[PDB]
């Protein structure tokens, strides 16, 4: 699944 | 009217293989948007060696919101490498709608591995220029 790299 | 905004983006790299960006740094797309009256803008940022450690072997690949939109976003997103021929490959789709605010990037940090896309044979690095894909879907609250 997608991630992100923010909160 | 809540209508659902689909359209695409593509963006060539050239002299991909001579990218000189190491782990964790990023290559900016431009900015782009759909054609409808929104003007959402958005962007792809691209990791040639990986985001991180975990990822380290991996091209990672993001779409992030640029501006700042009136009221809720929520979008789907898919990634993709074109052929020379213009054929989409390797895709990777969210499946779900992520929400996004401005500045929030979603996307994938094993978009596809770097020796997989550096071996001629995959015919992914034509004239050594890397060309990617993303069609978004957005909905507008």
């Amino acid at each position: 699944k997608a991630d992100t790299t923010t909160p | 009217s809540g209508k659902v905004v689909k359209f695409s983006y593509m963006w060539t790299i050239n002299n991909f293989s001579f990218c000189r960006e190491e782990m964790g740094e990023v290559i900016k797309s431009s900015t782009f948007s759909s054609g409808a009256n929104d003007k959402l803008k958005w962007c792809l940022r691209v990791n040639p060696k990986g985001l991180d450690e975990e990822s380290k072997d991996y091209l990672s690949l993001y779409l992030l919101l640029v501006s700042c939109p009136k009221s809720e976003v929520r979008a789907k997103f898919k990634f993709s490498i074109l052929n020379a021929k213009g054929e989409e490959t390797k895709a990777v789709e969210s499946q779900r709608a992520y929400r996004f605010v401005q500045g929030k990037d979603w996307g994938f940090k094993k978009f596809i591995r770097r020796d997989f896309l550096l071996d001629e044979a995959n015919g992914l690095l034509p004239d050594d220029k890397l060309t990617l894909f993303c069609e978004v879907s957005v909905v507008q609250d």
